[PDB]
């Protein structure tokens, strides 16, 4: 069974290390197992303060600047949100092109975190040093698609220089792991190592095409330069040449990812299926994604492929709309003044009040933003469970063939392992339709290239932007007075998924999952680490 | 085993762009990089240690007794005695400070670390600053929001390899900043021929007319960013788009508006 101590006390983490940002997770374990936790975000920079009195244009420029990992998504969100509040309908062309980059960011951003950030908690590098390079071959010819990179040679090759690497004994990123010399929650045989740390190194290169692929229609990464309010900027971005090296980059990401990604993920999930079990939480929110009609938030809400709506208590047979003025945050657990509690975005206030460190009553510089009175987890694994209870076709299939790989019920997705496979699953449904939405954007382009609609600044106005980025339910919302930023506003899913608690007492929603998480040994909490990585927190994002 | 130079890297009131910037890398793929040349010794988002294995693998790069190079990525947030940033209970501050002391070189990632960047813009809350105001030591400025990395990687081989580059008075290495993006900018043409763009759904715009109307701060930026790309694909004004002058010092503030010349 899972390996767990009898251990009693506190644990603290910190630095959360392999996310975005600077998250201390502090826990009490009993007999082993997390029976209370906290999560504290430690650093405010407070952009909303930043944003006050300036031009709206400028807004998506600064709010960008809120992450280096999610890049883009921010400007989106901004521009978004100033194209309703001057009640400007971007043309397809636009529409079209900032969901494509969406798209690209994906692919780029969950490759990135599955292999760079996620899968150390589950493959011991240094064992792969043990794995017969031809006996990892064999096996790899029986746990994903034919392919030279995982033939013995290639297995060998990494394994040398893996091997050389260890015995300079400089051992760089991996210095202290939690695995070395061995750890109980470590699974894997040396073989499936080897494959593992084979795709992480040609990840590392496969992660610079991602980023090329969306700087085509980006400008660069990290930190796109092609949207303005009314639309884009970039009109070489709709010409055949720059899509058609769009093309072929996106399928060779697509290609890695089918061939590596979701197998090497598939794998870790056959031999972790007790993680099937831990870290599963209730509620799931998703703005959704990717919408055919993007002229307001409304036509977002309601036209996004990767569809939006609210989960509750885990039941998939409702699922209800989304009802934007429902959301609010709380800051009554949060290092904020009082008299912050239960503001909606439109009317936020972020008056920072730091404390101390570890005082309970005030741990963390994310607000808690609640649904109705709720926390609601967001991300992938939430876009993944709304899609299915809808039954969009493309979600249908592929939750399938995990669920009919894995030999797990639905409800097993409910745990930090659904939440990880979710991740991989919407990976692969983006990559699906890229070619559909290449096609859909040169052809339009190539019959009419407008890129950005007439606009006029309002005297007073307010706008909402929404997005479901790669870490879930995103909106921007602005209040303008004067022509001004008079109240601009980030609720961010690392908000919704790693603040604090709420103006209730009640726990987020990682720390809700942290609860019943088993320390095998606790001088090295994986375990911890496992389920804090499967929500893919970015405090950059959550703080702002 | 030929030893690797060690490399510390530290995050503070950053945003991780420049870290991601940095992996973008290609002459060399970043895993070449500290595989074969440097020792990346303590870099928070990759490391597989975490908490006080994580501390731990830090203070036994500080104490190598080769020495080390400082990363700084990130400005240091200085309000109420460095708490509003800290990482294993330490304000980012004392960290650097004490990382700082013994390093053979500190190059700043980043206008963030270089200059304040954006948590410093106006009304700068968390009272942040840019490293070589908070130590008072000079550093070597490898700034952009986020820079290239073609100059980030430069900069470290040469630093490894050479000594020192020729900085300007910005602390910028001149082998990348020496010349004002406008001077090298395709565009140009038109500027002369003030031929600019009034908005961007203009035929002008479509035709790819000169951005300064729209704000360009292309001729008071230096950067390298016309000549080598991005992603070895495009940069912002080939995407139609008006530089923002993120390479230069306090250019959340110099600069704006964005859309702008006022
Ligand atoms: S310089 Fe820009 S990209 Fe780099 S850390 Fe600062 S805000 Fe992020
Ligand atoms: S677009 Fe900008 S950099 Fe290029 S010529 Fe015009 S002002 Fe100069
Ligand atoms: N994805 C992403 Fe970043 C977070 N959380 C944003 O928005
Ligand atoms: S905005 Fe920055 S990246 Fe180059 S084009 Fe201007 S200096
Ligand atoms: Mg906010
Ligand atoms: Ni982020």
């Amino acid at each position: 069974p899972t390996p767990q101590s009898t251990f009693t006390g506190p644990i603290v983490v910190d630095p959360i290390t392999r996310i975005e940002g600077h998250l201390r997770i502090m826990v009490e374990v009993e007999n082993g197992k997390v029976k209370d936790a906290w999560s504290s975000s430690q650093l405010f920079r407070g952009l909303e303060i930043i944003l006050k009195g300036r031009d709206p244009r400028d807004a998506q420029h600064f709010t960008q600047r809120a992450c280096g990992v999610c890049t883009y998504v921010h400007a989106l969100a901004s521009s978004r949100c100033v194209d309703d509040a001057v009640k400007v309908s971007i043309p397809a062309n636009a529409r079209m092109m900032r969901n494509l980059v969406m798209a690209s960011q994906y692919l780029h951003d969950h490759l990135v975190h599955f292999y760079h950030l996620h899968a150390l908690d589950w493959v011991d590098v240094t064992a792969a040093l043990k794995a017969d390079p031809n006996k990892a071959a064999k096996l790899a010819a029986s746990i994903a698609p034919a392919r030279p990179g995982n033939s013995a040679k290639a297995l060998k090759a990494v394994q040398d220089k893996l091997k050389a690497f260890v015995e300079s004994g400089q051992l760089g990123i991996f210095t202290n792991a939690y695995f070395l010399g061995g750890h109980k929650a470590y699974y894997l045989p040396p073989e499936v190592d080897l494959i593992a740390t084979a795709h992480y190194l040609e990840a590392l290169h496969m992660q610079v095409k991602a980023a090329s692929a969306m700087a085509i229609l980006g400008g660069k990464n990290p930190h796109t330069q092609f949207t303005v309010v009314g639309g884009c900027s970039n009109y070489q971005g709709l010409t055949k040449d720059p899509l058609a090296n769009y093309l072929a980059l996106s399928k060779e990401v697509c290609q890695f990812v089918n061939e590596c990604y979701i197998p090497d993920l598939l794998a870790v999930a056959g031999f972790y299926k007790d993680w099937g079990g831990i870290g599963g939480t209730s509620n799931y929110l998703a703005f959704g994604e990717f919408a055919t009609d993007d002229s307001s938030p409304e036509k977002h809400l309601a036209t996004s492929q990767f569809p939006s709506g609210v989960i509750t208590g885990r039941d998939l047979g409702k699922v209800d709309n989304v009802d934007l003025g429902a959301i609010y945050e709380d800051v009554k657990y949060s290092w904020y003044a009082p008299g912050g509690d239960g503001k909606h975005p439109y009317d936020g206030v972020t008056d920072p009040k730091y404390t101390k460190l570890d005082d309970k009553d005030h741990y963390s510089w994310m607000k808690a933003p609640r649904y109705k009175g709720k926390a609601m987890e967001v991300g992938p694994l939430a876009r993944t469970f709304i899609a299915y209870a809808k039954g969009q076709p493309d979600f249908k299939k592929v939750v399938d063939m995990v669920l009919g790989k894995l030999s797990v019920p639905a409800t097993a997705l409910h745990s930090t392992l659904g939440r990880t496979a979710a991740r991989g699953i919407e990976t692969a449904i983006v990559c699906a339709n890229m070619e559909k939405w290449i096609k859909e954007m040169a052809d339009s382009g190539a019959k009419d290239n407008t890129l950005c609609a007439k606009w006029e600044m309002p005297e007073e106005s307010k706008g909402v932007g929404l997005a479901d980025a790669p870490r879930g339910a995103l909106s921007h919302w602005i209040r303008i007075k004067g022509k001004k930023i008079d109240n601009f506003q980030l609720v961010v899913p690392s908000t919704w998924n790693l603040g604090p608690r709420g103006a209730q007492g009640d726990k987020s929603p990682v720390e809700e999952a942290l609860i019943g998480t088993p320390i095998a040994d606790p001088k090295r909490p994986v375990e911890i680490l496992r389920t804090v990585h499967a929500f893919d927190p970015c405090i950059a994002c959550g703080v702002h | 085993a030929k030893h690797r130079p060690s490399v510390v890297w530290l995050h503070n009131a950053e945003c991780d762009g420049c870290t991601e910037a940095a992996i973008r890398t290609i002459k060399p793929y970043i895993d070449a990089l500290i595989l074969d040349t440097i020792s990346l010794d303590y870099q928070e988002t990759i490391m597989a240690a975490a908490g006080e294995a994580a501390e731990a693998a830090l203070h036994q790069a500080l104490e190598g007794k080769d020495g080390y190079y400082l990363v700084v990525e990130g400005g240091l947030p200085t309000i109420d005695g460095g708490q509003w940033g800290m990482v294993a209970g330490h304000p980012m501050i004392e960290t650097t400070k004490k990382a700082a002391a013994k390093a053979k070189g500190i190059i700043c990632i980043g206008t963030c670390s270089a200059y304040g960047g954006v948590q410093k813009a106006k009304p700068n809350p968390s009272q942040a600053k840019g490293v070589s105001e908070a130590l008072g030591v000079k550093t070597i400025n490898i700034p952009g929001c986020p820079p290239n990395p073609i100059n980030f990687v430069g900069a470290v081989v040469h630093v490894l390899t050479k000594g020192i580059p020729d900085l300007d008075e910005n602390g910028r290495p001149k082998l990348f900043y020496g010349e004002l993006v406008h001077d090298n900018c395709p565009r140009l043409p038109h500027f002369e021929a003030s031929e600019f763009a009034p908005s961007f759904d203009s035929e002008e715009a479509k035709k790819g007319f000169c951005l300064y109307e729209l704000g360009c701060k292309g001729p008071v930026t230096y950067n390298n960013c016309p000549k080598v790309l991005f992603n070895q694909v495009n940069w912002p004004v080939q995407a139609g788009h008006p530089c923002l002058g993120c390479s230069e010092p306090d250019f959340w503030d110099t600069m704006t508006p964005f859309y702008e010349q006022g």
